[PDB]
């Protein structure tokens, strides 16, 4: 009866049964192969460690994400991880409910088109409709008529919609996220003198980027305050029992959302490709989008963001506009709980794709029907 | 009532064989057949009910049935279904016959009509063939009195009697006093569905006989001794609250001038891990709740005793059921122990026995991080006395016990060095220590009541009889609901054996090839679930050896090694928390919660020692034989490799003997004569295998009648041909049978009866 | 149908049939042959002693051990010793059982192929499987994660393993073991004024080791506190009946395994090749690494190892973790108590060396099963 | 690595000088090969794949497998138990983290350097594993020069050898100003 809301984050998979307020499976998208062979007799093979059971082992493990920005890079893991969201996580089977998966805007046809063939050839669904983070996340939000950047681990929407109505022309994805703050935090870890190489040690800079990242005002003046070292170094502790001594890289760490030359792209900062997706759209409703920047993702968890947003943007913007960004609590299941309050609708109910339709038209009915 | 897991349970039970039969000829007419349906509102209204016989409408499609309801009388509305239509039985009274392999059609609907309407006509029994087949009436049919065991016993025709007890117990002991095998009836069933009352009609037909017709005090001494096995050995689980976790085993020597004068009890498959952990809504062993609640102030002043709530061996929610007395039902305990002439001090140390081991189920153990090991299992200090009362109270020098708890001791080229135990091992010896004094208990109490009615030369040849359980079809499985299984497979191998060997060599006795009889083989879900080096318990046995043994490590290695046959499949929901196995009656799920728990069984033979060095001779009378072994009891002391030992001597006794085989079956759950309900019997019937049990009496040859029979009931056929008596039976019987179009391979000519298969019994009945 | 398991230790062979708690054959690895030739006619000549009884009569024979540091030096010496192990004492005949040998990790590909090519020429093995002294002990630990540090007469391992997953890049080995210990005992016992130079004066200075030696908390205040002669001297009766009075080689005798530079190795100790082989490993499984360090062999058989090694290991390990070393009693036996455990499993019989196989492949199937 | 194949063949290098030894043999028996998979297959008949080397103390040591799987852990890391990628798969991944149009101007040029590109057939192996990984389009030129040991050095002389480059030195005076953080604003 009730739909089955899974989010296929880039590093965080969030399903659970629709009609729910927090997602039941918390759990990322790793696939995990172990490097070494085993020894003990008496013990699982299991050549495919998925989840958080790969998490907990990760020491002795190859961990591989699936989705590289949005885009499923191998349909083998990606399959093995809906496979264990399902069976082994929800514990629900696919035959007995629909499922509602979703999908970062600009996705390739190939994700739908394989997504959609994988779930209705190797599972059983009887209905599915994919959709939109970010419309999701805006039903989360409580609103009709606002700016989402969504900011996962492989994407960074900005998709207006101003009163039930999309804005296909003003849709501006970035591929500025969480996974190329660890990689970049890895690179000002060597300068400081720390060296990690391996999987295991971009989920421990994960850890520290989690725990110690956050979002400066104004950047030249925490580098100039930060050159007499005084409350800007801070410890950590590893699962190793030795410490970390960060001291600028808690302030330049997130700062190349905002800065992507940092990270050598010629790409715009969020304030910008925020700001930019605002002057593609027409004049009238600016002032009902300048009013409503929705954050969302995991990438906005930082301290700040708000703050620092509503300057860069109250900079850009005219002046006598106020900015006024909502930064709720939970912004990270803000796809996901919106994906309930979708599903759990009865005008949404007349359009899934039954499984009928797919035996009729195959997968291109997914592009009729989103 | 009948529950949701009983009706989806029931609902998945309901198969589809045979195709409906709706035609007379080639052209497209009805005769007004009566079908059975499972889409009707009535089932929908009363699950009471599964199938409702309906009555074919005229002008009807051939990919679309119209059906109006008759049986149960609902509205004359003609509805379509689709051909959910099951063909029916409609011109055979139920009580004409009592042989279901003499339907036509053996689909389920017609077995749950058969069986209802003789049920409802308060026939309660329906011989199978060779099965027999008894649903409880909750009540006395009359047919169980003196007189009637001289109808069914001394008539010179057994064959033209109904079907009963006292008929296949008289063939029983007619193959007992004819030949000198011995016979063994195998009473199997839900154990409230009447097992003890068919019992105890076994028990009077064997205790009746021409001269000596009650020359014994062995049903006096049993009966009178039921509540101790009854005390020690049920337990509630969610079926029952009298349910029978074991197998009563009863070899009784019948007299030729009379009945019983010697016989033995002996129980088989003691469930163990029952005493340490339970279900939510399974009790423990009553005695331990009747125990202490019928014990007077100088018994539990003496042994200490506490609240029911108040002991971790037994379930803390489950220690009050309406249903049972726990109080006066004590006393049925003393009395019932003093039937086989047990002194009240004995008595009084068999319950400090009890209060020994569910005291001991109360000490706690601890980690001790500073040894030389990295943790070691220490004794709580405020259960010190409740551990020096538990030896106390079990007659065991408690420094020795604390010994063989804490300290391993061997000797490895002359040196004896002292290990210290595990936390966890020493739980398992801990539970393994009142696993062992709890089923000793009770076989030494068994072996008092054999000590009166025993036949003090051995069993040279027998008459025996196995209470027995049936098919743990429901899901939420265990190790015990596994043993459950296993042993209903190994009863069924031997179902598979007799039935192939009373009809292979009947097949034989009338110059027919056997050839064309087929065994159905339980050798693959033997081989998966006994084999040891590749069985499911053999892998079991690992996780108990495998160090840092899981579940899940238990449930993903037989789901990479047994991959081979399929009569093994993980399940896909929770794939290490459940997997399903092929049984002959089908799929069965387990979970896989606390295996590790259940198994782990270390009775070390150097405690055995110390408690056979105890000051009390009841003690040492408690374990007998059992030899010291001084190494790994790693590969026999498991609860895998005991059930496989007792299972392995239990069917050495079947299989040795000649069986004859007893279906018990319960009609409702509110324990009331006439009231029916199809999904609970259903569950029964695929519960005892009766249904796959129909399936080989419907395999090969299945409609055999005498060439009288068949010249009497096929009369009407060719009345030209059985009314001539110049040309031979047979050459009648087979111009009924080329008459009615049937090919010569569908029958075959015996010398004494005429041999049809299903398909020419239904061209043949037309 | 039992296995049989024999230990081919490099001081003392520990032989025994499988589902055993203890060895049936705990007897050293001794060919002896007589230096003198017998003059009593009536006696038995037997030109190789092996095994217990040339230890018995060690006064008259010149005793050598065919194991140096893990590796048969001499083929027909270890031949005497597998057939007085397997006729003689085990009394159970080689064709009637499976035999499990064992080895020392890093041990080159002669001793495996010449190994099983005896097993199969010279005696008649149905199947044999070889393994590793070090995962045996681990599966008798009661454990699936943990560090073996072995120290036999021949080798030192420090085999990690990470929840049934062997760590074949940080395997390291050491040639510091009983021999070394006796050697050098019988240097520093040069020092004091005793003698030893044969074989069997080694095998008293054994006996000394064993009854005399213990590994000092902190070597140089024992050193100190040892310039005042108080406690430290002891004394040992021998086979001749006079006096040994140790000093200080009470405590510098076992300190060679801390310390290897006493014996002219430019080698590490064993809280260094341990702790350097925690440091090979990767960086989150350290914390189930640092909390078992399971003792294994005869050379840890001495007083405040657990202690010496727990405050040498927690002086290089970070502060924060808290180190354990397991040091169960009959650590002499847990080499064969796990051979035992493994060989008395339903999956390892999947894994043993057929002779058809052998006859097939020839040696170098040994080397695609282990 | 090349100890621990080694201790798999035989020999047993422990100290540092045995670390030496261990140094010289690797410089002059390892050698890259073209295809790992086919040597160790024809390396199975060990016809002319064992080699011999004369120590210090005049023994002999007789190489197998252990010269061309020596070298085979630059390619294949999972080898040394780490999980990191190989020298193809980090060039070829250092390329892909370029902009697309520098991309012809750069699989033209890899510039090898160091001791460790020393051995035999590393500009065929590489050629060959990049031209797998890279498209097709595109020709893969390696340059080994010789004396690529030296090719730090030698640009260490070019470069101090220049005038423009004289204004980019550290003077006494600038470190007796700044300290040492002055090297982080001229790098
Ligand atoms: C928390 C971690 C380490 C330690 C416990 C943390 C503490 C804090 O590090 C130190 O203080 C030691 C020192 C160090 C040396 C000088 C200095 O002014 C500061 C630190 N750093 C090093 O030796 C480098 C060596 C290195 C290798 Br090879 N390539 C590298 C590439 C770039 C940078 C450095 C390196 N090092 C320890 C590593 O990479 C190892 C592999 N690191 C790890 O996987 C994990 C465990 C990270
Ligand atoms: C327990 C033993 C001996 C005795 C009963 C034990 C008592 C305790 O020794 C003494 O007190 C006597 C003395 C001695 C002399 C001065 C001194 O300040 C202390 C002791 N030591 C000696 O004469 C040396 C002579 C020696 C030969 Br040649 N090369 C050697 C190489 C190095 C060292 C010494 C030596 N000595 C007795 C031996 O080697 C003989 C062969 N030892 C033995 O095989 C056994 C029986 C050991
Ligand atoms: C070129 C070298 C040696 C020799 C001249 C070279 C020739 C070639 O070796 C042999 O043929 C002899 C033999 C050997 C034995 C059997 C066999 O099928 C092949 C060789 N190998 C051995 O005895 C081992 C013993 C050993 C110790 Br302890 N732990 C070890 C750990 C792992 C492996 C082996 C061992 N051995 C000689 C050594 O380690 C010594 C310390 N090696 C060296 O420092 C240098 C001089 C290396
Ligand atoms: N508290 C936090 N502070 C900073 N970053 C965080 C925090 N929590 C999560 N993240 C980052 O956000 C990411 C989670 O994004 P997620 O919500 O999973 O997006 P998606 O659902 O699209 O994968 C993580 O990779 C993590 O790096
Ligand atoms: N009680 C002890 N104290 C000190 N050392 C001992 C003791 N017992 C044995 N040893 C030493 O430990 C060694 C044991 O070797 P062993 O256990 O056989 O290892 P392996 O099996 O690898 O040969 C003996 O040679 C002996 O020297
Ligand atoms: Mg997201
Ligand atoms: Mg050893």
């Amino acid at each position: 009866v009730q739909a089955l809301v899974v989010d296929n984050g880039s590093g965080n998979v969030k399903a659970g049964v629709a009609g729910d307020d927090a997602p039941r499976s918390v759990f990322p998208s790793i696939v995990g192969r172990p490097k070494n062979p085993g020894i003990m007799v008496g013990m699982e093979e299991k050549d495919a460690f998925v989840g958080d059971e790969a998490q907990t082992k990760r020491g002795i493990l190859t961990l591989k994400y699936p989705i590289e920005h949005g885009i499923v890079t191998n349909w083998d893991d990606m399959e093995k991880i809906w496979h264990h969201t399902f069976y082994n996580e929800l514990r629900a089977a696919p035959e007995e409910h629909p499922v509602l998966l979703t999908e970062a805007p600009l996705n390739p046809k190939g994700n739908r088109e394989r997504m959609t063939q994988i779930m209705f050839e190797s599972f059983n669904v009887p209905a599915m409709y994919v959709a939109i983070q970010a419309v999701l996340s805006l039903y989360s939000s409580g609103r009709t008529t606002g700016i989402v950047l969504d900011s996962g681990d492989g994407v960074s929407h900005t998709v207006p919609i101003y009163e039930g109505y999309a804005l296909p022309h003003a849709i501006m994805r970035l591929d500025l996220a969480g996974r190329d703050l660890t990689e970049y935090l890895m690179k000002i870890l060597h300068e400081r003198g720390y060296g990690f190489s391996t999987s295991a040690e971009k989920e421990i800079v994960r850890d520290i980027k989690e725990k110690l990242c956050y979002i400066a005002l104004n950047f030249d003046e925490e580098m100039k305050t930060s050159e007499q070292s005084s409350d800007i170094e801070k410890s950590y502790e590893l699962p190793d029992g030795n410490i970390i001594t960060v001291g600028n890289e808690r302030f330049r760490c997130p700062e190349a959302l905002f800065q992507p030359s940092f990270l050598g792209k010629e790409a715009a900062g969020i304030h910008t490709t925020t700001f930019n997706s605002i002057k593609k759209c027409d004049v009238d409703i600016r002032k009902d989008l300048y009013g409503n920047i929705v954050l969302s993702g995991g990438t906005t968890m930082y301290e700040g963001i708000g703050e620092r947003l509503t300057r860069d943007i109250t900079t850009l913007a005219p002046s006598t506009m106020k900015i006024k960004v909502v930064a709720p609590p939970e912004r990270k299941y803000s796809v996901w709980i919106g994906g309930s309050i979708l599903s759990s609708l009865s005008t949404f109910q007349q359009m899934w794709i039954t499984k009928e339709e797919y035996d009729e038209s195959g997968p291109s009915i997914v592009h009729r029907k989103c | 009532a009948v529950t949701n897991e009983e009706i989806k349970t029931a609902s998945k039970i309901v198969r589809r064989v045979s195709n409906v039969e709706a035609f007379d000829k080639s052209g497209s007419v009805f005769k007004g057949y009566q079908i059975w349906t499972d889409i009707s509102p009535t089932i929908e209204n009363d699950p009471n009910i599964m199938f409702v016989k309906c009555v074919v409408q005229q002008g009807s499609k051939k990919e679309k049935l119209t059906v109006v309801q008759i049986d149960p009388p609902g509205t004359g509305t003609p509805y379509d279904i689709d051909p959910h239509a099951w063909n029916c039985n409609s011109q055979v009274d139920p009580m004409s016959f009592g042989d279901i392999g003499l339907l036509n059609h053996t689909n389920i609907p017609c077995v749950l009509d058969f069986l209802k309407h003789r049920y409802l006509k308060n026939q309660i029994y329906t011989t199978a063939v060779p099965l027999i087949v008894a649903i409880n009436p909750y009540k006395d049919l009359g047919n169980t009195t003196n007189e009637w065991i001289r109808r069914y016993r001394d008539t010179a025709d057994h064959t033209k009697l109904p079907p009963h007890v006292f008929t296949c117990a008289r063939e029983a002991l007619s193959n007992l006093h004819g030949v000198n095998k011995s016979q063994t009836i195998i009473v199997s069933g839900e154990s409230g569905a009447g097992k003890t009352e068919a019992t105890k009609q076994i028990m009077r037909y064997f205790a009746s006989s021409k001269s000596g017709n009650m020359d014994l005090r062995i049903q006096t001494a049993i009966m009178a001794a039921n509540p101790v096995l009854e005390a020690f050995g049920n337990a509630k689980t969610i079926r029952n609250n009298n349910s029978s976790r074991f197998g009563r085993f009863m070899q009784l020597v019948i007299s030729h001038e009379g009945g019983i004068r010697y016989g033995s009890v002996v129980a088989f498959l003691l469930e163990k891990s029952r005493i340490i952990t339970q279900d939510d809504n399974e009790r423990s062993y009553h005695i331990f709740y009747q125990f202490l609640k019928g014990a007077n102030s100088t018994m539990k002043s003496k042994f200490g005793l506490k609240g029911v709530t108040e002991y971790k061996l037994l379930n803390p929610n489950s220690t009050e059921v309406s249903g049972v007395d726990d109080v006066k039902d004590f006393e049925e305990v003393i009395e019932s122990l003093k039937n086989m002439e047990l002194s009240e001090s004995d008595i009084e140390v068999i319950f400090s026995i009890v209060a020994g081991i569910l005291t001991l189920g109360n000490v706690r153990l601890i980690e001790k991080q500073e040894a030389g090991l990295s943790d070691a299992a220490a004794i709580m200090d405020e259960d010190m006395g409740v551990f020096n009362k538990a030896c106390e109270l079990m007659y065991l020098d408690p420094e020795l016990i604390k010994r063989e708890i804490l300290i391993k001791v061997t000797v490895a080229g002359g040196d004896k060095i002292e290990g210290r135990w595990n936390k966890n091992d020493a739980e398992v010896l801990k539970s393994s220590l009142c696993k062992a004094m709890y089923e000793k208990l009770f076989l030494w109490i068994i072996r008092h009541l054999n000590s009166r009615i025993e036949p003090e030369g051995g069993f040279k040849t027998f008459m025996g009889m196995l209470d027995i359980f049936g098919f743990e079809v429901f899901k939420n499985n265990s190790l015990e609901q596994l043993f459950i299984n296993i042993t209903n497979e190994m009863l069924q191998k031997n179902f598979v054996d007799i039935v192939f060997e009373r009809e292979s060599k009947l097949y034989k006795d009338e110059g027919i090839s056997t050839a064309e009889l087929k065994y159905t083989s339980n050798k693959e879900v033997i081989n998966v679930l006994c084999e040891k080096g590749k069985s499911v318990l053999s892998y079991l046995e690992d996780q108990c050896l495998a160090p840092g043994g899981t579940d899940e490590k238990f449930v993903s290695s037989c789901a990479t090694n047994l991959k081979e046959n399929n009569k093994f499949t993980p399940a896909k929901v929770a794939s290490n928390k459940n997997f399903i196995i092929q049984h002959t009656i089908g799929p069965i799920q387990y979970c896989a919660e606390s295996f590790l728990l259940k198994n782990k069984d270390v009775l070390r033979g150097d405690l055995v020692e110390v408690i056979k060095d105890s000051p009390n001779p009841i003690v040492q009378q408690l374990f007998e034989g059992q030899v010291i072994e001084k190494g790994k009891i790693a590969k026999g002391s498991l609860i895998g490799s005991q059930f496989l030992n007792q299972l392995t001597s239990l069917m050495n006794l079947i299989n040795s003997t000649e069986p004859h085989f007893i279906r018990c079956i319960k009609p409702n759950e509110n324990k009331k004569p006439l009231e029916w309900c199809e999904p609970k019997i259903l569950i029964q019937l695929h519960a005892l295998s009766i249904l796959e049990a129909l399936v080989l009496r419907q395999l090969g040859y299945s409609y055999r009648r005498t060439f009288e029979e068949f010249l009497y009931q096929y009369k009407f056929v060719d009345i030209a041909a059985a009314e001539d008596s110049s040309v031979e039976n047979q050459n009648k019987c087979v111009n009924i049978l080329k008459l009615s179009g049937l090919s010569e391979s569908m029958y075959k000519i015996g010398k004494s009866m005429v041999f049809l298969k299903q398909e020419g019994a239904k061209i043949l009945t037309k």
